[PDB]
C-alpha cells in the first residue's frame, strides 16, 4: 500500500528532480476525490505563489515563468483518488530553490457523508551544482571499512598469540 | 401362573429384538420434523409397545412387592419416565407441548440398554468423566482467571465505533443513539465497512486504529456479533475465553480485540493460546488417556469335457505364476489410480476418450483376472477369501457401468486398498478403520446414538424458532446455511460442533431461540460429544499401538574456532544479521539512514561469515567439514550470500534469478540452529522422527488421493458461478441459469463475472488443497456451500441443489481427517517413545543444562512433611501462632479469597458510580484484611515466615496490591494514563492466584506445567525461529498483495509486526485459508499486475500461487509437527507427575 | 395464532378506573414505524366495531363521543404491552374490547378480546 515518504532536499543544477508529496488516506478502502495545488516561494522571498493545480486528470500550470515548460506531473494516473501528488522538474534551474507547499484537497465519500479534508505538505529544496553524498552514507562506509580492518587485526592478533603459545607448547616436546 | 409366562416371554431374544426394532422405527420417526396426521396412531402403537414391555417386566419383577427389584435397576427409570411423559401427553398436557415432545428423545437412549455392550460402554464413559473432574475444575479456574484478565484489559473496548464528525440538525451523539435503531440508519452514522453486520471497531491507541477521515473513535452502541462477542461482563469474558480455549473462530476474537485495543495485546492472546488452549486441551487429553488406559489394563488383567476341464484348470493354476502376476495386478492397480487422477474440468475430447478407453481397458483386465481366478479357485474355495470377495464386489460394481451417475464410477478407487498386504502402514490404516467397527463398534455406535439424540433434540427445540423468524439472523428472511429446522441440517450442526465450530451457530441459535436454552444445548453437545469423540480416538489409538608449520596453523585455527569467545561472537553476529532483516519492509524508503546502515552491515556480516567459513576449513579439514550437516548448511547460506554480494558489487546483476535469490536472505536465521542447543535437540528429534512421518504421509497421500479423485469426479468444474461483483452475490439462478446466459448478462451489464472458487476440485492438486482445508476445518464452509449448490459443469449453482454432498464431506472428515490424524499422532508418539527408549530413557527435548534443572525441579515433588515451626515463648505470641496455624484460619482466608474473586467478577461495563465506589471500598477492605493477616502471621513467625514459597508469594502479592492501590492514588494525583491504570490494576489477580495453594489437584497439574516448561521453551525457540524465517519470507513476497479477505490494513505481511501477528494466528491453523485467499489470485481481474503503490518502486498487487501455496501449506505442516512435539512433551510430563 | 394475553372477562365497578390489560408476544424487537396497534369497542357481540385508539408511529386517540375523554393509553408497547385505561367507567362502557396487533416483520396479527362488565 501507500507509504508516506519525504521528498529529496537537494536538486542539482541543469538536471531533473522529482519532488515527492505522498499523502494517503487513513483507510485505503475508502474512495475519495482528490485534487492538489502547489505553492512555492523562491529562496530570499517572503510569499507563496501558486504554480500548478492538478485536477481530475489535467495538470494546469500557472503563468509563473520560473516553471514554464519545465514541470510535468509525476503522481497517480487515471485514478481520481490521487493519493500521490509529486511533480517532476525537468532542467532544474537556480530559481527552483525555496519552500514548496503541497496542498492536498481530499473529498472522501461515505454512506451519506462527504468529508472535506486538506493536507498541506511543505517541502524545502535547495538547488546545487554537484550532488553531495549523504553524510550518513559516507560515515557508514568509512565505519564499515574501520570495522572490517579492526576485526581482521583482532583476528590476526589472536592468531599470532595462539600461534606463539602452541609454538612454546611444541618446543616443550 | 401369569408371572411364569411373563418371565418366560421376558427373557427372550425375540422380545429383546422386538423392542430394539420398535425403538429403531421410533428413532426413524422422531426425525419427521413435521409428522403427518396419520402418525398419531403410529406413536400410539409405539407407546403401547413400550407400556406393554414395561408391564411385562413389572409382572415378572414385582408381583405385589412394590416393583422393588424392578426399580432397583437404574435403566428402567428411563422407560418409566418415558411412559409417564407419553401418557401425560396423551392425557391433559401442558402448554409447553413441543418442550415435552422433545422429551420423547429418551426413547433413543433406550437403545443403550436394549443393545448389548452399550451399557458397559456408557459405564466406561461415566467412569472417565470421574477422572476428568479435576482438570475440569482446573480449566474452570484458568478460564475464570484469564476472563478477569481479559475483562480488566478490554472492558468495553469492543464497543468502539468510528462515529461521524459533522452531525447536522444540531444533533448530538446521544440524540442520535436514542432515535436510530435500524441497521441502515446505523450505517448512515457509523462506519460499517461495506458488507459487515457490525460497525468497524476503532482504536484510541496509535497502532490499533484506524478511523477514516471524518470519523472519530467512541465506544457507543452494542458489541459485535449480535452483542455476544465482548469482554464487558464477566460472563461474556468467560464465554469468549472458552471460545479461545477451544479455538473456535478464535481468530476473529483475536482480530477484533487487536483492532479495538491495540496490536500490543498480541501478548495477551499468545499467553492465552499457548497456555490456556494448548495446555488445558492437552491436559484433558492426557487425563482421558490415563483414565482409559488404566481402565483397559485393569480390564484385561482382571479378565486373564471334464478331463479337458481338469487340464484347463491345471494350466490356469500354473499360469497364474504366484510370484509374478500378483505384482502385475498391483502395478496395474497403481497405474489405474494414477490414470484416474489425471482428470480435470477443462479436458480436451482427445484426453476424455483416452481416459475412457483406459478405464475400460483396466476394468477389462480386472474382470479377466476375476474370471480366471474364479475358475482356478473353485467358486466355493474362491469366495473363501475376504480379499477375493471384495475384489468380486468391486469388479461387479465396475462392469455395471460399461454398457449400462458419478459416485458409482467413483468406486474403482477402493482397489488401491489391495496394496495393503504389501504396505505395512496401509495395513495399519486398514486395521484402524476395522477396529472402529470391530472391537470399538460399540463405542462408534454410542457416538452415533449421541449425535442422533442431539440432532433430534436441537431440531425439536429450535427448528420452530428458526422458521418463526430467521429475519433476526438473516436479511433475506430465508433459513441460513446452518439451521436446525430439518433433521439433516440439525445433524450437520451437531457434527460441526463435534468439530470445533460451535460459536458461529450458537450466535444465530441464541438470537432466534433464547440464550439460556441455546447455551445449555450447545454446551451439552460440546462437552459430551467431544468427550466421546476423544474416548473413541484414544481407544483406537491405544488399541492399534498396543617444518610442518601447516599443522601448527591448523592447531591455531582449531583453538580459534572452538574458543568460546569466537563462538559467542559468531552467535552475536548471527543474531544481528538476522534481526537486520526485520527492518526491510514497505516502510524502508523512509528511514533512509537505517536503510544505508543495514546495506553496509550486510557486507560486514557476509565478510565475517566468509572468514568464519575459511577458519573452519583450515581448522577442521574438508573431510570433517563437508561430512557435517550443520557445516553444509552454513556453507550453503554463506555461498548464497557471497553470490549476491559479488553480483551486486559487480553490477549488471539485478535480473531474474538474482532478485529471486536475494529473497533467500530469509534463510540467514537458519544459522542459529547449529548454535542454540535447545533448537538443535528439537531439530534432532524431528529429524529422527521424519522417516515414519514420510511413511504415514505416503499412506495419507494415497487416501486423500482416493478422496480427491472422488471429489474431482463429483465437483470437477461445478463451482463456477457468476456473482455480482458490487456486493458479491450469486444471481438468482432463475434468470442467468447457465454460463452462456451469464455471458450475455456480462455483455449487457459490466458488474457480473463468471468466477470460480480458487480452492476447488478442478483437478487433483486443487483437490488436495481443498481437502487440506476441509480437514483442518479452516476454509471448508465456502467449499461445502458451493459443493452442495453444484448443479452441473456449466450450470449456475442452485441453493442447496445437491444438499447431500454434505455426506461426502462428513465421510471425508470422519475417514481422512479423524482416522488419518489418528494414525499420524499414534505413529508419532510411537516413534518418540522408541527414540526415548533409545536415548537411555531420557527426555528428548531437553539439553544437559535443562535436564539438570529438570531434576532439581522434579525434586520439588517432595512427599516429606517439613517441621512446621518452633512456637515462641511469649504467651500472646503463642496465641497468635495457633491463631495463624489453625486450619479454620487458613480455610477462612481461602473463603475471603473466593469472595475477592466474586467481587472482581461482579464488575462490568457501564456500571453506576455508586457501584464503582462500593466495589472500590470492598476491594480496599479486602486488601487491608489480607495485609493484616499477613502482618500478624509475620509477627508470629518473624524469622521463619519466608522459608516457604507460598508464603513468599503471599508477601509478594500483598506488596504488589498495596503498590497498585497507591499507584492508583498517585495516578489520580499526578498522571493521566488509562492503559497503564488497567495494566496496574491487573495486579489484584495475584490474590486470586493464591487459590492454588489449597487445591492439590490444581497444584499437581500446575507442577506438570512447570515440569514441561523447559521442553516447551526449546520447542518455542525452534517455533519462533521458523516463524521468523517465514515472517521474512512473508514480508518479501506477500507484501503488496491485495487486501481481499483475511489480509487487511491491520493484519498483513507489510511489516514484521503484521507478519509475525498473522503467523502466530496461523500457528494454530486459524484463518490460513483467509490469509492464502488474496495470495492465490492473479490473472486480472482478480488483481492488477502493474499497480503503482505510491512510496515504493515495486509494482503489481498479485501473489504467486505457487509460492503462496508452498509457504502456507509448509507452515501449516511444520506448525502441526511442532505442536505435536509440544503435545508429546506435556503428555509425558503429566504421565510422570501423575504417577508420582 | 399470535400470543396475546388479556382477561376474557373484566368486571369493574361503575365509577372506578378500568385498566384493560393485554399481553402481546412475538419474536424480534418492536419497530416504531413497523409496530401498529388498534383498539376497537362493540356494544354487543354482533355489534359493529368502533376503533377508538390506534398506534401508527405514535398513539392516536380517536376521541369517540361514546367515551368522552375517558380513554387513555396505558401501555409501553416495546414491552409487548398495549393496555388501555378507561377512566371513571360508566354503565354504557359494557361491551367487547378488541386489541389487534400487527408487528413487522411478523406476518401474523394478534387479537385479544375482553368482555367488560360494569357492576352497580
Ligand atoms: C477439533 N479438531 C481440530 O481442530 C483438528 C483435528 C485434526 C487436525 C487439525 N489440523 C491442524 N494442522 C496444523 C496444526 C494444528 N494444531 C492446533 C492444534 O490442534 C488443535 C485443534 C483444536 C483444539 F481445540 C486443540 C488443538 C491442540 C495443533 N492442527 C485440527
Ligand atoms: C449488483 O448489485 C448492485 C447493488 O448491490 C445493483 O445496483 C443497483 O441497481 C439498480 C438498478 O440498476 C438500482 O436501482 C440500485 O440503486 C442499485 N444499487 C446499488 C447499491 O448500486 C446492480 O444492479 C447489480 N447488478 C446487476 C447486474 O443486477
Ligand atoms: C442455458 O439457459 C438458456 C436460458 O433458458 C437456454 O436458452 C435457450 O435459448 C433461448 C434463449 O433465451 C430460449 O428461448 C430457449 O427456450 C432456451 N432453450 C431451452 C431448451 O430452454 C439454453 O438452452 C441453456 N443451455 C445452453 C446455452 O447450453
Ligand atoms: C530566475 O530568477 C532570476 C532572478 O530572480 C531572473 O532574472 C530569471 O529570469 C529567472 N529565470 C527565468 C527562467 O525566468
Ligand atoms: C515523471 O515524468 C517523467 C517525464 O518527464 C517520466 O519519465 C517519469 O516516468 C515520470 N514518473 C512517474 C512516477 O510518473
Ligand atoms: C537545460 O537547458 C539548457 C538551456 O536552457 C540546455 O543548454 C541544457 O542542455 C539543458 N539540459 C538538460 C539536461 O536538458
Ligand atoms: C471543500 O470542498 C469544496 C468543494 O466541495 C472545495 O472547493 C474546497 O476547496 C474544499 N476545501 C477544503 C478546505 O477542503
Ligand atoms: C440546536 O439546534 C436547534 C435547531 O437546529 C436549535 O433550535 C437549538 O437552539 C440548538 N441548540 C443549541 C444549544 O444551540
Ligand atoms: C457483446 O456482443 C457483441 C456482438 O453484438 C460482440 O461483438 C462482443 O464481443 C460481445 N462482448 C462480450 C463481452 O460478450
Amino acid at each position: 500500500g501507500c507509504v508516506e515518504v519525504d521528498s529529496e532536499t537537494e536538486a542539482v543544477y541543469g538536471m531533473t528532480f522529482k519532488i515527492l508529496c505522498i499523502s494517503c488516506k487513513r483507510r485505503s478502502e475508502t474512495n475519495a476525490e482528490t485534487f492538489t495545488e502547489w505553492t512555492f516561494r523562491q529562496k530570499g522571498t517572503e510569499e507563496f505563489v501558486k504554480i500548478l493545480r492538478y485536477e481530475n486528470e489535467v495538470l494546469q500550470l500557472e503563468e509563473d515563468e520560473r516553471f514554464e515548460g519545465r514541470v510535468v506531473w509525476n503522481g497517480s494516473r487515471g485514478t481520481k483518488d490521487l493519493q500521490d501528488l509529486s511533480i517532476f522538474i525537468t532542467n532544474v534551474t537556480y530559481n527552483h530553490s525555496g519552500d514548496y507547499e503541497c496542498h492536498v484537497y481530499r473529498l472522501l465519500f461515505f454512506e451519506n457523508y462527504e468529508h472535506n479534508t486538506s493536507v498541506v505538505k511543505k517541502i524545502h529544496i535547495e538547488v546545487v551544482d554537484k550532488a553531495n553524498r549523504d553524510m550518513a552514507s559516507i560515515v557508514s562506509e568509512i565505519m564499515m571499512y574501520v570495522l572490517i580492518v579492526v576485526l581482521t587485526i583482532w583476528l590476526v592478533a589472536e592468531m599470532i598469540y595462539c600461534y606463539k603459545k602452541i609454538a612454546a607448547a611444541t618446543e616443550t616436546a | 401362573p401369569l408371572r411364569r409366562i411373563s418371565i418366560k416371554i421376558l427373557v427372550h431374544s425375540l422380545f429383546s429384538m422386538l423392542i430394539m426394532c420398535t425403538i429403531l422405527t421410533n428413532c426413524i420417526f422422531m426425525t419427521m420434523n413435521n409428522p403427518p396426521d396419520w402418525t398419531k396412531n403410529v406413536e400410539y402403537t409405539f407407546t403401547g409397545i413400550y407400556t406393554f414391555e414395561s408391564l411385562v417386566k413389572i409382572l415378572a419383577r414385582g408381583f405385589c412387592v412394590g416393583e422393588f427389584t424392578f426399580l432397583r435397576d437404574p435403566w428402567n427409570w428411563l422407560d418409566f419416565v418415558v411412559i409417564v411423559f407419553a401418557y401425560l401427553t396423551e392425557f391433559v398436557n401442558l402448554g409447553n407441548v413441543s418442550a415435552l415432545r422433545t422429551f420423547r428423545v429418551l426413547r433413543a437412549l433406550k437403545t443403550i440398554s436394549v443393545i448389548p455392550g452399550l451399557k458397559t460402554i456408557v459405564g466406561a464413559l461415566i467412569q472417565s468423566v470421574k477422572k476428568l473432574s479435576d482438570v475440569m475444575i482446573l480449566t474452570v479456574f484458568c478460564l475464570s482467571v484469564f476472563a478477569l484478565i481479559g475483562l480488566q484489559l478490554f472492558m468495553g473496548n469492543l464497543k468502539h465505533k468510528c462515529f461521524r464528525n459533522s452531525l447536522e440538525n444540531n444533533e448530538t451523539l446521544e440524540s442520535i443513539m436514542n432515535t436510530l435503531e435500524s441497521e441502515e440508519d446505523f450505517r448512515k452514522y457509523f462506519y460499517y465497512l461495506e458488507g459487515s453486520k457490525d460497525a468497524l471497531l476503532c482504536g484510541f491507541s496509535t497502532d490499533s486504529g484506524q478511523c477514516p477521515e471524518g470519523y472519530t473513535c467512541v465506544k457507543i452502541g452494542r458489541n459485535p456479533d449480535y452483542g455476544y462477542t465482548s469482554f464487558d461482563t464477566f460472563s461474556w469474558a468467560f464465554l469468549a475465553l472458552f471460545r479461545l480455549m477451544t479455538q473456535d473462530y478464535w481468530e476473529n476474537l483475536y482480530q477484533q480485540t487487536l483492532r479495538a485495543a491495540g496490536k500490543t495485546y498480541m501478548i495477551f492472546f499468545v499467553v492465552v493460546i499457548f497456555l490456556g488452549s494448548f495446555y488445558l486441551i492437552n491436559l484433558i487429553l492426557a487425563v482421558v488417556a490415563m483414565a482409559y488406559e488404566e481402565q483397559n489394563q485393569a480390564n484385561i488383567e482382571e479378565a486373564k469335457c471334464s478331463p479337458y476341464w481338469i487340464k484347463f484348470k491345471k494350466c490356469i493354476y500354473f499360469i497364474v505364476m504366484d510370484p509374478f502376476v500378483d505384482l502385475a495386478i498391483t502395478i496395474c492397480i497403481v497405474l489405474n489410480t494414477l490414470f484416474m487422477a489425471m482428470e480435470h474440468h477443462p479436458m480436451t475430447e482427445e484426453f476424455k476418450n483416452v481416459l475412457a478407453i483406459g478405464n475400460l481397458v483396466f476394468t477389462g483386465i480386472f474382470a479377466a483376472e476375476m474370471v480366471l481366478k474364479l475358475i482356478a479357485m473353485d467358486p466355493y474355495e474362491y469366495f473363501q477369501v475376504g480379499w477375493n470377495i471384495f475384489d468380486s464386489l468391486i469388479v461387479t460394481l465396475s462392469l455395471v457401468e460399461l454398457f449400462l451417475l458419478s459416485v458409482l464410477r467413483s468406486f474403482r478407487l477402493l482397489r488401491v486398498f489391495k496394496l495393503a498386504k504389501s504396505w505395512p502402514t496401509l495395513n495399519m490404516l486398514i486395521k484402524i478403520i476395522g477396529n472402529s467397527v470391530g472391537a470399538l463398534g460399540n463405542l462408534t455406535l454410542v457416538l452415533a446414538i449421541i449425535v442422533f439424540i442431539f440432532a433430534v433434540v436441537g431440531m425439536q427445540l429450535f427448528g420452530k424458532s428458526y422458521k418463526e423468524c430467521v429475519c433476526k439472523i438473516n436479511d433475506d428472511c430465508t433459513l441460513p446455511r446452518w439451521h436446525m429446522n430439518d433433521f439433516f441440517h440439525s445433524f450437520l450442526i451437531v457434527f460441526r460442533v463435534l468439530c470445533g465450530e460451535w460459536i458461529e451457530t450458537m450466535w444465530d441459535c441464541m438470537e432466534v431461540a433464547g440464550q439460556a436454552m441455546c447455551l445449555i444445548v450447545y454446551m451439552m453437545v460440546m462437552v459430551i460429544g467431544n468427550l466421546v469423540v476423544l474416548n473413541l480416538f484414544l481407544a483406537l489409538l491405544l488399541s492399534s499401538f498396543s617444518g610442518k608449520i601447516w599443522w601448527n596453523i591448523r592447531k591455531t585455527c582449531y583453538k580459534i574456532v572452538e574458543h568460546s569467545w569466537f563462538e559467542s561472537f559468531i552467535v552475536l553476529m548471527i543474531l544481528l544479521s538476522s534481526g537486520a532483516l526485520a527492518f526491510e519492509d514497505i516502510y524502508i524508503e523512509r528511514k533512509k539512514t537505517i536503510k544505508i546502515i543495514l546495506e553496509y552491515a550486510d557486507k560486514i556480516f557476509t565478510y565475517i561469515f566468509i572468514l568464519e567459513m575459511l577458519l573452519k576449513w583450515i581448522a577442521y579439514g574438508y573431510k570433517t567439514y563437508f561430512t557435517n550437516a550443520w557445516c553444509w548448511l552454513d556453507f550453503l547460506i554463506v555461498d548464497v550470500s557471497l553470490v549476491t554480494l559479488v553480483a551486486n558489487t559487480l553490477g549488471y546483476s539485478d535480473l531474474g534469478p538474482i532478485k529471486s535469490l536475494r529473497t533467500l536472505r530469509a534463510l540467514r536465521p537458519l544459522r542459529a540452529l547449529s548454535r542454540f542447543e535447545g533448537m538443535r535437540v528439537v531439530v534432532n528429534a524431528l529429524i529422527g522422527a521424519i522417516p515414519s512421518i514420510m511413511n504415514v504421509l505416503l499412506v495419507c497421500l494415497i487416501f486423500w488421493l482416493i478422496f480427491s479423485i472422488m471429489g474431482v469426479n463429483l465437483f470437477a468444474g461445478k463451482f463456477y458461478e457468476c456473482i455480482n461483483t458490487t456486493d458479491g452475490s450469486r444471481f438468482p439462478a432463475s434468470q442467468v441459469p447457465n454460463r452462456s446466459e451469464c455471458f450475455a448478462l456480462m455483455n449487457v451489464s459490466q458488474n457480473v463475472r463468471w468466477k470460480n472458487l480458487k480452492v476447488n476440485f478442478d483437478n487433483v492438486g486443487l483437490g488436495y488443497l481443498s481437502l487440506l482445508q476441509v480437514a483442518t476445518f479452516k476454509g471448508w464452509t465456502i467449499i461445502m456451500y458451493a459443493a452442495v449448490d453444484s448443479v452441473n459443469v456449466d450450470k449456475q449453482p442452485k441453493y442447496e441443489y445437491s444438499l447431500y454432498m454434505y455426506i461426502y464431506f462428513v465421510v471425508f472428515i470422519i475417514f481422512g481427517s479423524f482416522f488419518t490424524l489418528n494414525l499420524f499422532i499414534g505413529v508419532i508418539i510411537d516413534n518418540f517413545n522408541q527414540q526415548k527408549k533409545k536415548l537411555g530413557g531420557q527426555d528428548i527435548f531437553m539439553t544437559e543444562e535443562q535436564k539438570k534443572y529438570y531434576n532439581a525441579m522434579k525434586k520439588l515433588g517432595s512427599k516429606k512433611p517439613q517441621k512446621p515451626i518452633p512456637r515462641p515463648g511469649n504467651k500472646i505470641q503463642g496465641c497468635i501462632f495457633d491463631l495463624v496455624t489453625n486450619q479454620a484460619f487458613d480455610i477462612s482466608i481461602m473463603v475471603l479469597i473466593c469472595l475477592n474473586m466474586v467481587t472482581m467478577m461482579v464488575e462490568k461495563e457501564g456500571q453506576s458510580q455508586h457501584m464503582t465506589e462500593v466495589l472500590y471500598w470492598i476491594n480496599v477492605v479486602f486488601i487491608i484484611l489480607f495485609t493484616g493477616e499477613c502482618v500478624l502471621k509475620l509477627i508470629s513467625l518473624r524469622h521463619y515466615y519466608f522459608t516457604v514459597g507460598w508464603n513468599i508469594f503471599d508477601f509478594v502479592v500483598v506488596i504488589i496490591s498495596i503498590v497498585g492501590m497507591f499507584l492508583a492514588d498517585l495516578i489520580e494525583t499526578y498522571f493521566v494514563s488509562p492503559t497503564l491504570f488497567r495494566v496496574i490494576r491487573l495486579a489484584r489477580i495475584g490474590r486470586i492466584l493464591r487459590l492454588v495453594k489449597g487445591a492439590k489437584g490444581i497444584r499437581t497439574l500446575l507442577f506438570a506445567l512447570m515440569m514441561s516448561l523447559p521442553a516447551l521453551f526449546n520447542i518455542g525457540l525452534l517455533l519462533f525461529l521458523v516463524m521468523f524465517i517465514y515472517a521474512i519470507f512473508g514480508m518479501s513476497n506477500f507484501a503488496y498483495v491485495k487486501k481481499e479477505d483475511g489480509i487487511n490494513d491491520m493484519f498483513n505481511f507489510e511489516t514484521f509486526g503484521n507478519s509475525m501477528i498473522c503467523l502466530f494466528q496461523i500457528t494454530t491453523s486459524a484463518g490460513w485459508d483467509g490469509l492464502l485467499a488474496p495470495i492465490l489470485n492473479s490473472k486480472p481481474p482478480d488483481c492488477d499486475p502493474k499497480k503503482v503503490h505510491p512510496g515504493s518502486s515495486v509494482e503489481g498487487d498479485c501473489g504467486n500461487p505457487s509460492v503462496g501455496i508452498f509457504y502456507f501449506v509448509s507452515y501449516i505442516i511444520i506448525s502441526f509437527l511442532v505442536v505435536v512435539n509440544m503435545y508429546i512433551a506435556v503428555i509425558l510430563e503429566n504421565f510422570s507427575v501423575a504417577t508420582e | 395464532s399470535m400470543e396475546v394475553t388479556v382477561p376474557a372477562t373484566l368486571n369493574v365497578l361503575n365509577g372506578s378506573d378500568a385498566r384493560l390489560p393485554c399481553t402481546f408476544n412475538s419474536c424480534y424487537t418492536v419497530n416504531h414505524k413497523q409496530f401498529s396497534l388498534n383498539w376497537t369497542y362493540q356494544e354487543c357481540n354482533n355489534c359493529s366495531e368502533e376503533m377508538f385508539l390506534q398506534f401508527r408511529m405514535k398513539i392516536i386517540n380517536l376521541k369517540l363521543e361514546r367515551f368522552q375523554d375517558r380513554v387513555e393509553f396505558s401501555g409501553n408497547p416495546s414491552k409487548y404491552d398495549v393496555s388501555v385505561m378507561l377512566r371513571n367507567v360508566q354503565p354504557e362502557d359494557e361491551g367487547i374490547y378488541n386489541c389487534y396487533i400487527m408487528n413487522p416483520p411478523d406476518r401474523h396479527r394478534g387479537h385479544g378480546k375482553i368482555h367488560l362488565q360494569v357492576l352497580m
